[PDB]
């Protein structure tokens, strides 16, 4: 299992190389290097069966993390009304969280969250960052209202997914609005351009049945134009002036080159002619495993060339790999195994100096020095998952969930905006429809894959890529849309 | 103490409306008194689509609470353009709004709708203004991509001069000289040698770029972005890898290495990937297989994986 996945302690640990040439980039990381291998040298290798006296115990502290959750849960203090744009994610950080920690809400609770988002949601369509009466929609809380609904929701008449269903026209509407011509959305009324509102429609899309043509045009290509010459994609692509040529705006990032690879993965679903538009996913695979930290920094993840790893990347870049080698895996193929990342190392990173220390607060944290919060402790969480689990997307499974597709149960067709903007005729539409739930269901935990380090008591649950939902929300979710309970 | 609006005579004609939450809601803040009175008239003016100077004030009260709060942003502009306000005075304000650390992204997005909407013949000023902004936040990813915009957007208006051009490239010159290892500075250089349509490819054009690629990469050795630059550079202009060697071989152990710079270990981990990717480029498979394996093994272990799968790749 770890021949190729060496544990930190394992490794000799030396600080970045200075050839003699200082600067503000290297002062910073030689600061963080002492840092985090202070922590390293405090903490007992949780590998060891000798697990040594004195030092600090590395065991996942579930019942602080949950105490951390439960606290931002029903109060949260004055300070975060600099999250008031975004008590959606507020939400989805602590319900998926506790679904990772393996900790259930009774009923009362999940009927508050519900309700609670439902109030979030506009008759215009989409949801907003709180109240439809005080804030216009959006498509980041639309992903992450949608996906909390997944996680706490039901099929009864309280359960949310029922309203869900019945904005379906008005979502498809709002996604509509937000399109521009060059293929990138904005993320609200007057709004800014990028591929993390890409992400978000798309997943939406997929997961409530209202992809068509008319919404997808060019977005492959404007996602495609995203990719910089280091592998990995910036926030946006320029047009100039349907365009001439496209740009990439800006640098490689581990969260926007996890939602360009998310969001081309659910293009591939799409039977469009000669679309998405290829990516070079040779250079973000490359892209991907190079950002992951040497020895003395613990093994996680930065979210860009020369600048500090941080635990939230454990799930946008370390989420991103199964991915990134998925569509490398299609390209072989195309013309025609050992772990892609060191999932040993990011899991001591987690274990090591992402939690809080211990007997105080809970959660998760960027890095030591840092205050946890609720999105540090989602990533760190959803990325640890993604190390622990080995993630493939399995042919054979989605061969076995178009056998089992049946085209004559679903909801109302959406209504284009332009009048030839939907799909040629019922042939094509269900065609699509089974492509994008087949594929949807299509990640799969492989069989032996298992690596836990520090031993089982350290296990989280699955979460799934690209969605980032656990695959028992996703199933019953995605089936309820489709008919296909 | 504070005067409630309610109090005010200004605000009398209104009738605030409460947030609606629902019953018992999941994540409630507790916010200042201030905050949420501001809320509950933002409520009432909203709701009745008032487009006046009183409406105006009070997203700026609202905005200065919570910068990140893209609704009252949006109101906010619509304020701007219904009312026909000086957008130079709004930038002023905005300016004014950093001297504050008032920042966030809404702020940065605020100021591109401006920019676009006033469509200055002459975005100078706001190129200055960027780059002071960088000098101590010289990472700082959304200005980043604004100075992107804010080029591509008006030399698409055939608004960017070639001597601006020039000033630009000796900036990002500067930067990177202040320091090598910025990536963002690299992704610039990028933008405006390569990426931008107005960049000249020719042989001497190509010529200097691998010139100062190489220099950057003796200077610093182990810095990643100009490795990433060297390799990106190459593959775009569809340039062999054979030629350059003899400057990346003394790494593996035109501008030539200099006695190596002094705390300089070898090899360094993308110099052996270079030779590898060379070597596969000749066809000699054993032998990039050979180097992807000391990679695996003994010098990249971190990566142990994917450069097994690159070894795997060649066998
Ligand atoms: C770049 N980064 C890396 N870690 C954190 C950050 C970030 N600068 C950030 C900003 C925007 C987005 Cl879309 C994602 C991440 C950051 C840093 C700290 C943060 C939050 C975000 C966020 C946050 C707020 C809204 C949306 C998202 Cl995705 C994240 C919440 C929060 O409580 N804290 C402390
Ligand atoms: C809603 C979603 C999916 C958002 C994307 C998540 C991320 C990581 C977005 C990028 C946000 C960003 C680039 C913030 C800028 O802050 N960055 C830094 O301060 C430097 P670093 O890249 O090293 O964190
Ligand atoms: O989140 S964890 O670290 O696993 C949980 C906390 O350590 C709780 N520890 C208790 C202290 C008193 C004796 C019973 C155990
Ligand atoms: O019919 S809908 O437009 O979907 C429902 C309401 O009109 C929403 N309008 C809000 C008013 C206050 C500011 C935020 C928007
Ligand atoms: O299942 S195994 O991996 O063999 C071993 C257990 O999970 C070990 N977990 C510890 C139990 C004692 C308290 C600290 C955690
Ligand atoms: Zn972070």
């Amino acid at each position: 299992a770890t021949e190729f996945t060496p544990s930190v302690y394992s490794l000799v640990s030396k600080p970045l190389p200075s050839n003699s040439r200082p600067s503000a980039t290297l002062d910073e990381q030689a600061e963080t290097e002492d840092l985090i291998s202070q922590l390293f040298d405090l903490t007992a290798d949780p590998n060891a069966l000798v697990s040594e006296h004195g030092k600090r115990y590395s065991g996942l502290r579930k019942q602080e993390h949950t105490q951390f959750l439960a606290s931002s849960f029903f109060q949260l203090p004055g300070k975060f009304v600099s999250l008031d744009a975004s008590r959606p994610w507020l939400v989805f950080w602590t319900v998926h969280s506790l679904d990772l920690l393996g900790v259930a809400l009774d009923q009362g609770t999940k009927d508050r969250v519900v309700s609670t988002l439902l109030h979030f949601l506009s008759p215009k369509g989409g949801f907003g960052g709180g109240p439809a009466n005080s804030q216009i929609p959006h498509l980041l809380p639309t992903y992450a209202s949608v996906c909390s609904l997944a996680i706490a929701g039901n099929d009864s008449s309280t359960g949310g997914w029922k309203d869900l269903a019945a904005a379906r026209q008005s979502i498809y509407e709002f996604f509509m609005r937000c399109k521009r011509p060059d293929g990138g959305f904005v993320v609200c009324e007057g709004g800014e351009v990028d591929v993390r509102g890409t992400y978000c429609l798309l997943v939406v899309a997929t997961l409530l049945d209202i992809i068509t043509p008319e919404l997808l045009h060019n977005v492959d290509k404007f996602v495609s134009a995203c990719q910089t010459y280091e592998g990995g994609f910036a926030c946006a692509s320029f047009p100039f002036p349907e365009p001439s040529c496209r740009v990439s705006m800006a640098e490689a990032h581990g969260g926007y080159t996890s939602c360009s690879l998310n969001s081309h993965f659910l293009l591939t679903s799409v039977p469009l002619p000669s679309f998405p538009l290829s990516i070079d996913a040779n250079a973000a695979l490359r892209w991907t495993v190079l950002q992951q930290g040497e020895p003395i920094e613990g093994g996680g993840f930065r979210g860009r060339t020369n600048k500090l790893v941080d635990g939230c990347y454990s799930w946008w870049v370390g989420g991103g790999a199964p991915v990134a080698e998925e569509l490398v895996r299609r390209e072989k193929s195309r013309k025609v195994i050992p772990p892609i990342f060191n999932r040993v190392a990011l899991q001591e990173f987690t274990l090591v100096a992402a939690q809080q220390d211990p007997g105080s607060t809970g959660g998760l944290r960027d890095k030591p020095g840092k205050r946890p919060d609720q999105y540090h402790t989602c990533n760190n969480l959803s990325g640890l998952s993604i190390a622990q689990h080995k993630m493939s997307h399995s042919p054979s499974t989605v061969s076995s969930n178009r056998l089992k597709f049946d085209a004559s149960k679903g909801l109302p067709a959406v209504k284009p905006v332009a009048p030839g903007g939907g799909w040629k005729n019922e042939d094509e539409r269900q065609n699509a429809r089974r492509e994008i739930w087949a594929n949807a269901l299509g990640w799969i935990e492989e069989e032996g894959g298992e690596i836990i380090v520090g031993g089982k008591d350290n296990r989280i649950n699955t979460t799934t890529p690209v969605f980032n939902i656990l695959g028992l929300r996703l199933k019953p979710f995605i089936n309820y849309f489709y008919c296909q309970e | 103490t504070y005067i409630p609006m309610s109090q005010r005579r200004s605000w009398a004609d209104v009738k605030p409306i409460m947030q609606d939450d629902g019953p018992n809601p999941v994540v409630p803040i507790m916010y200042s008194e201030e905050y949420k009175d501001a809320m509950d008239y933002f409520r009432a003016i909203a709701a009745k689509e008032e487009k006046s100077e009183r409406a105006l004030e009070l997203t700026e009260i609202i905005v200065r609470m919570n910068p990140a709060h893209y609704t009252v942003w949006q109101y906010r502009f619509s304020l701007l353009t219904s009312l026909n306000k000086s957008l130079e005075d709004e930038l002023r304000l905005m300016n004014e709004f950093a001297v504050q650390n008032l920042k966030s992204y809404q702020v940065w997005h605020h100021r591109l709708l401006l920019l676009d909407r006033i469509s200055p013949q002459d975005p100078v000023s706001e190129i200055e203004y960027i780059h002071g902004s960088l000098l101590p936040d010289p990472k700082n990813y959304h200005t980043w991509a604004y100075l992107h915009w804010l080029y591509s957007h008006f030399s698409t208006l055939g608004r960017i001069s070639e001597a601006q051009w020039g000033s630009e490239l000796d900036w990002c010159n500067e930067m990177l000289r202040v320091d090598g290892r910025n990536n963002s500075a690299w992704g610039w250089r990028w933008y405006l040698r390569v990426s931008r349509p107005g960049a000249e490819t020719s042989s001497r054009s190509l010529q200097d770029e691998l010139i100062y690629i190489l220099k950057s990469i003796h200077l610093i050795p182990h810095n990643v972005s100009a490795w990433n630059y060297l390799r990106g550079f190459l593959k775009h202009f569809s340039l062999p890898l054979v030629p350059i060697l003899p400057a990346i071989l003394p790494y593996t152990a035109f501008p030539m290495p200099s006695p190596l710079p002094e705390d300089t270990p070898l090899p360094v981990p993308l110099a052996l990937e270079y030779l590898a990717d060379s070597f596969i480029e000749q066809n000699r498979v054993d032998d990039a297989a050979k180097v992807f394996e000391k990679l695996s093994s003994e010098y990249d272990q971190m990566r142990a994986g994917y450069w097994e799968f690159r070894r795997r790749e060649c066998a």
